[PDB]
RNA sequence: ACUUGGCGGAAAGGCCUUGGGUGCUUGCUGGCGAAUUGCAAUGUCAUUUUGCGUGGGGAUAAAUCAUUUGUAUACGACUUAG
RNA sequence: GAGUAGGCAGGCGUGGAGGUCAGUGACGAAGCCUAGACCGUAAGGUCGGGUCGAACGGCCUCUAGUGCAGAUCUUGGUGGUA
RNA sequence: AUUUUUGGUAAGCAGAACUGGCGAUGCGGGAUGAACCGAACGUAGAGUUAAGGUGCCGGAAUACACGCUCAUCAGACACCA
């Protein structure tokens, strides 16, 4: 005997968890995020881009696409904690976003369907945009903080 | 074109200290262009990072990042308190940090 | 046996001198003046410092000893001419060089790679002090042992790779800058 | 399964003036001086062992693995942790011969008991 | 205070004042003010 | 805000400026002070002379070398008053004072750089009209500093050349303001006056 | 990147200023491209100290010791000489 | 939930002793070395690597010439001054 | 040590009364200090405060408000110099 013997060994049978009292409720998105708003992206590949808000998803992310023919941003998920909602809104009463769900962005080069349905939504968006002056050039241009610019003072 | 900025320029002033004793867990950060606690309350809960350059490529790049978040305001004159994932090293008193516009409003 | 060496025993010869009655402090300093030299420049230097042309720079055991101009060579102010030490290490340089020839090493590239002076057991005499006291009067002999190796260039060349680990974001940005 | 292990004081409790003097070992010894700054607990001196540092009773005697270490001499001693594999980690004693380590590691993997030491003694 | 803006010499410095700049003189090649003396190659352009 | 700030030390209170500059340097903002010989101290010339003579007499008795060095220049009087307000013995303090330069007058590169002031350390903004003040140009020389009128020559030269520069810049800015005024009553100018710019 | 005349000595090492050339221009209409960095991860772009091989220009020494002197010298050092 | 003097309790460590683990061990006991590891609030315990060469350990109990930094302590050795 | 109090010119002197402290006590403050102020202490996190402060050293208003003071020996926080 290098070590004598512990007489009591614990019951290595694992216990069940207590019945958790918290069910998932639908997200309270801030009033400033209305489908059709132009969002300044804050992080990722497309940080400091201008993007167009299209749909709220099941995953509490935003289905957005700054039309690929303005800023090279495809139909994408974006987190709402990484956007600054501008006070400028494009009319989105001519786009079928009902196609897109969470399994659409299952990861599992680019798929032919994904490129064509990008072009379908892009046609409707760019038709709505070209009405308002300078808004394609705005959406084309990227965002950056300059000197004298104080985020807390800057309205959007 | 020239500008690429998507953070505010913070500076590591000091730690939370007494007249003598210091608390290296809470680091005091001065944000550029903030005056009062009212102006500072925009930046409450934001993500501050300290970007610095070592000489050894660790996992792709020689640049390393020490992450934190703004906890609350400090004093009367718009200073904030920041807590970092790992505390700051103190040799960075006067070094710049980046105050990102993460969790947004 | 023979304190830590980082050289090749196939290309080395050594020489040992145990319980040699020389000032340990003087013979440590002659050894540290001669260390990392060619054996030819070393042997010549030890005959020069016997006939008072160059001096052994005393670096560690350099307490209240007279300054000298022959120190300026070594960037010191204080140097000396330990005849006894220089003669003992000369005897051990020669004996090492003989072993290095007997094994078959080119005597031209032969450079002293290791030289170490340890302390021997102290030899015991008694002096006689005022008011009828006895004191110790101790010699501090030396354990000298040196190594001479053949010089070889073309090393390091060393060592390791850039066995890199990346994230989806890193690898994606590499794939982007390539597409650009 | 276990709660995330915390240790309130990780670094060792070195005896005062163990750094200063060689006669003094760093094996913790209570400062019983009448003027000792370590005993009187002045701002800036070393910290002393206090029961309050005591590790959580659910995380106590667990390794980083999450297994209570059990010293094992021979196969007879290993064959006691058979219904206790989620609970313990066999550790061969320092004085066991290489051939006896061959037998234990064979039996350890055959029953499915985690071991911290050998290594196979190459 | 005052500071030396520049000093200009004559091309012909005697072996007297040349000896000044050496401590083992008679081993030297005595090359002091060779290039400076050769700055008088044309109508002392560097000097004027 | 700027990478390096340049402060015109003229018409400034020594200690007040020194405190402002001492905090800037610890926060890690590179600053140069110039025209350090036109600094000001509250109270008449004689009071600050006596304050200095009280400082002069303070020396190490047993070897007057290693004792407190009494630096006489107005730049070095400011440096003393600023090094007082920083923990110069610490590595942070050494690094903090490394971000500072002080000059008697406006030398090169700074001769053609923009010069700021610190309103909370201006004599004109702070001292009650009626109170008497010192000029570090007169005090510094009365206590030892030799280069009073070397700096007066070099400043008088710089101010002649910089008056010529300004007279050319202003003569030009007349043409720029006139052409910008004749750009108004344009479609673009009315759209800008609507957006506020 | 190159030329013109200049001006700057306080730390001027920088300011102007010609003609030219060669690029870009969001002053304004166009036409393609960008996805997959997958919902963020600094997501790398600045400024130094550089030896390392290339291929071009350029120049081709001194000091120390040992010897010597005595304007100097406890020893160094100093001043000499070859 | 502080604590000198002080009391009491729970343990850690050492030389031996009775019992037990049909304990470990020349395929390497004990000892020593280890900017290697793990456990313990701690006293301490355990493991890896080296050197080494003949014994030693866990546990339940018995027993004591049982734990050192101080005694201008003892013996022996070693220094700085040098 | 505040208060009452004897001797003594007096004392960081000698001797009493009640209480609170140091001794045996760390911690925040009075720059420093056995005794003063604030608070008494297992190991941590968060929040809030005490006494004390918030020009700079130094965390924190070169805060606001009404006055006074100019000193060729200014003044600046109780015990306490």
């Amino acid at each position: 005997s290098a070590q004598k013997a512990p007489k009591w060994y614990p019951s290595e049978d694992v216990a069940a968890l207590k019945k958790t009292r918290k069910a998932a409720r639908p997200q309270k998105l801030r009033a400033s995020l209305v489908p059709g708003t132009v969002l300044i992206l804050l992080a990722g590949r497309f940080r400091g881009k201008r993007v167009v808000y299209l749909k709220h998803l099941e995953d509490n992310t935003l289905l957005i696409s700054g039309p690929f023919k303005v800023n090279g941003v495809p139909l994408r998920r974006v987190n709402a904690r990484y956007v600054i909602a501008t006070s400028t809104k494009v009319s989105v009463e001519g786009v079928n976003v009902e196609k897109f769900n969470v399994e659409y962005f299952a990861k599992e080069e680019i798929k032919a369907e994904r490129v064509e349905d990008q072009k379908v939504v892009d046609k409707a968006l760019i038709a709505e945009i070209k009405k308002t002056p300078l808004l394609k050039q705005y959406l084309s241009a990227s965002f950056s903080l300059k000197n004298g610019d104080k985020p807390h003072m800057l309205k959007f | 074109a020239e500008s690429h900025r998507l953070y505010v320029k913070g500076k590591h002033l000091s730690y939370q200290r007494s007249k003598r004793v210091n608390n290296p867990n809470v680091s005091l950060i001065k944000i550029e262009g903030v005056a009062t606690p009212q102006d500072a309350q925009f930046y409450l809960g934001k993500r501050i990072a300290y970007v610095y350059r070592a000489s050894k490529e660790v996992r792709g790049s020689k640049i390393r990042v020490m992450w934190g978040k703004v906890t609350r305001t400090h004093g009367n004159s718009g200073v904030v308190r920041a807590t970092f994932r790992n505390n700051l090293p103190a040799k960075t008193f006067g070094a710049s940090v980046r105050i990102f516009l993460y969790p947004s409003n | 046996r023979y304190g830590a060496t980082s050289t090749n025993p196939a290309k080395s010869a050594s020489a040992r001198g145990s319980y040699l009655r020389v000032s340990f402090k003087n013979t440590r300093e002659t050894a540290q003046a001669i260390n990392g030299w060619e054996l030819t420049k070393a042997q010549k230097y030890l005959e020069q410092v016997l006939d008072h042309q160059r001096a052994i720079p005393f670096r560690r055991f350099n307490s209240s000893i007279g300054r000298t101009a022959q120190g300026k060579e070594f960037g010191v102010t204080k140097a000396r001419w330990p005849a006894k030490s220089v003669k003992f290490v000369q005897g051990l340089l020669q004996n090492a060089a003989a072993n290095a020839e007997a094994k078959g090493l080119d005597a031209t590239k032969l450079y002293v790679s290791h030289i170490q002076v340890n302390q021997a057991p102290k030899q015991r005499r008694r002096t006689y002090r005022a008011h009828g006291r006895i004191n110790k009067y101790e010699s501090s002999p030396s354990h000298i042992e040196l190594v001479v190796t053949e010089k070889e260039e073309a090393v390091a060349k060393a060592a390791e790779k850039k066995v890199v680990r990346l994230t989806s974001r890193q690898r994606g940005r590499i794939a982007a800058q390539k597409r650009i | 399964p276990h709660p995330k292990i915390v240790k309130k004081h990780t670094k060792k409790f070195k005896r005062h003036h163990s750094d200063r003097y060689h006669r003094v070992a760093e094996n913790w010894r209570k400062q019983k001086g009448i003027d000792s700054v370590v005993r009187r607990r002045f701002r800036g001196n070393i910290s002393q062992p206090k029961i309050g540092y005591g590790s959580n009773k659910k995380t106590k005697f667990l390794s980083p693995s999450g297994h209570k270490t059990f010293l094992v001499a021979n196969v007879k001693d290993l064959e006691t942790l058979t219904m206790h594999t989620k609970t313990y980690a066999a550790e061969i004693a320092h004085n066991i011969s290489a051939k006896n380590r061959v037998v234990i590691l064979a039996r350890a993997k055959a029953l499915g008991i985690k071991v911290t030491n050998p290594k196979g003694r190459l | 205070g005052l500071r030396s803006l520049t000093t200009v010499w004559a091309e012909h410095l005697s072996d007297e004042v040349k000896r000044r700049f050496y401590k083992n003189w008679y081993k030297s090649k005595k090359k002091a003010f060779t290039k400076y003396s050769a700055k008088y190659a044309q109508d002392g352009a560097g000097i004027e | 805000v700027e990478p390096v700030v340049v402060i015109d030390g003229k018409g400034h209170l020594v200690g007040r400026l020194a405190s402002v500059v001492a905090k800037q340097l610890l926060n890690g903002q590179k600053i140069v002070v110039v025209r350090a010989e036109e600094l000001n101290i509250s109270g008449e010339f004689f009071r600050n002379k006596l304050k200095y003579h009280d400082f002069l007499r303070k020396a190490t008795a047993f070897n007057k070398t290693r004792g407190p060095f009494h630096f006489r220049a107005p730049s070095r009087i400011f440096y003393k008053a600023l090094r007082g307000m920083v923990s110069h013995k610490t590595a942070r303090g050494k690094a903090a004072l490394e971000r500072l330069k002080v000059f008697e007058g406006i030398p090169p590169p700074y001769d053609k750089k923009k010069r700021v002031v610190v309103p909370q350390a201006l004599r004109v903004l702070r001292l009650k009209p009626g109170r008497k003040y010192t000029t570090l140009g007169k005090l510094s020389t009365s206590v030892g500093w030799k280069y009073e009128d070397v700096v007066a020559k070099l400043e008088a030269k710089r101010k002649v050349s910089s008056a010529e520069y300004y007279a050319k810049k202003r003569a030009f800015t007349k043409k720029v303001a006139s052409a910008n005024a004749t750009a108004a009553e344009s479609d673009v100018a009315k759209q800008l006056a609507a957006l506020g710019y």
